C-alpha cells in the first residue's frame, strides 16, 4: 500500500507492501522487477 | 569544466539532490542551480548509465525525477465504444518520469508526489 | 430490457465479470457478450456511481482492479515528445508496465475514479451494451 509520503524512496518488500498491506500490481512489480513474475504473483494474490 | 559540486559527462554537467520535491518544484529548482539548468534528460543509454551511477554513488537507493512531465495528457485517450470523452474521473491529473537508482529504466509517478532528482546543464 | 445476468441503467445494459483478462482480451470478450458490447464507458457521475455499486456487489476481491473502456488509442509510451530542456524525446527506455496507458477502478477510490495502470495486467471487468 502507498501511504502517499516518502515510502517509495526505499526498496520494495513483498511482505511489507503486499502481505502486511494490500498492494497494487505495480508495487509487487517494483519488488520483482520482472513483469511476468508479477503476473504469476497476481494470479495467486487476488 | 563543471562546478566543484557537479559531475562532468560528454560536455554536460550533472548533480543529484536529496531534497524531496514534486516534479514542478524540482524542475524549477534546477533552473536556479546554474544557467540553463533543468531536470536531467536522457538522449542516450550511455548518458543514462552515467547519471544512474552518479545518483547511486551519491545517495544510494532512491528515486530521482527526470525531465519529462504530463506524459499522457496529450495522448489519444478514447472510449472503446467511441463515446465522446466529456466526463472525466481521473484519480491523478498528471504523470511524470523518474528513475530508481538501481537501474536505468524509465518509470512513472504522479507529478504531485515527491522524489529526489538530478539536475543537468550544458557546460 | 436487459438479458438475465445484466443490469439496466439509463438505456444500457451492464454486466461485471470475475474473469481475469488483459485489457485487449477483456475488450474483445465484451464485444462477444452482446451485440454492440464493449468494456464499460463511464460518461457521467451517475453512471460512474451505478457501475461502482455493480462492482462492489459482484467483484469480491478488494485487491482487484476493474477494467473500463478508456485507454490510449495509439502506440506511444508517452505523448510529451519534449524534455524540459526543450530537446526532443528520441531515446526511450520504459519498462512497458510503467507506461500506464489503460485505466481501472479500485477499492481505495470507491471504484469511482480512473487509475492509470498497465494494459497487460489481467483484471476483472465490466461490459456495457
Ligand atoms: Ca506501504
Ligand atoms: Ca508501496
Ligand atoms: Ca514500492
Ligand atoms: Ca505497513
Ligand atoms: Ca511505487
Ligand atoms: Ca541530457
Ligand atoms: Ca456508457
Ligand atoms: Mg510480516
Ligand atoms: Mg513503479
Ligand atoms: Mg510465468
Amino acid at each position: 500500500y502507498n501511504s502517499g509520503k516518502l515510502e517509495e524512496f526505499v526498496r520494495g518488500n513483498l511482505e511489507r507492501e503486499c502481505k502486511e498491506e494490500k498492494c497494487s500490481f505495480e508495487e509487487a512489480r517494483e519488488v520483482f522487477e520482472n513483469t511476468e513474475k508479477t503476473t504469476e504473483f497476481w494470479k495467486q494474490y487476488v | 569544466d563543471c562546478p566543484s559540486d557537479w559531475s562532468s559527462y560528454e560536455g554536460h554537467c550533472y548533480k543529484p539532490f536529496s531534497e524531496p520535491k514534486n516534479w514542478a518544484d524540482a524542475e524549477n529548482f534546477c533552473t536556479q542551480q546554474h544557467a540553463g539548468g533543468h531536470l536531467v534528460s536522457f538522449q542516450s543509454s550511455e548518458e543514462a548509465d552515467f547519471v544512474v551511477k552518479l545518483a547511486f554513488q551519491t545517495f544510494g537507493h532512491s528515486i530521482f525525477w527526470m525531465g519529462l512531465s504530463n506524459v499522457w495528457n496529450q495522448c489519444n485517450w478514447q472510449w472503446s465504444n467511441a463515446a465522446m470523452l466529456r466526463y472525466k474521473a481521473w484519480a491523478e491529473e498528471s504523470y511524470c518520469v523518474y528513475f530508481k537508482s538501481t537501474n536505468n529504466k524509465w518509470r512513472s509517478r504522479a507529478c504531485r508526489m515527491m522524489a529526489q532528482f538530478v539536475c543537468e546543464f550544458q557546460a | 430490457d436487459c438479458p438475465s445476468g445484466w443490469s439496466s441503467y439509463e438505456g444500457h445494459c451492464y454486466k461485471p465479470f470475475k474473469l481475469y483478462k488483459t485489457w485487449d482480451d477483456a475488450e474483445r470478450f465484451c464485444t462477444e457478450q452482446a451485440k454492440g458490447g464493449h468494456l464499460v464507458s463511464i460518461e457521467s457521475a451517475g453512471e460512474a456511481d451505478f457501475v461502482a455499486q455493480l462492482v462492489t456487489e459482484n467483484i469480491q476481491n478488494t485487491k482487484s482492479y476493474v477494467w473500463i473502456g478508456l485507454r490510449v488509442q495509439g502506440k506511444e509510451k508517452q505523448c510529451s515528445s519534449e524534455w524540459s530542456d526543450g530537446s526532443s524525446v528520441s531515446y526511450e527506455n520504459w519498462i512497458e508496465a510503467e507506461s500506464k496507458t489503460c485505466l481501472g477502478l479500485e477499492k481505495e477510490t470507491g471504484f469511482r475514479k480512473w487509475v492509470n495502470i498497465y494494459c497487460g495486467q489481467q483484471n476483472p471487468f465490466v461490459c456495457e451494451a
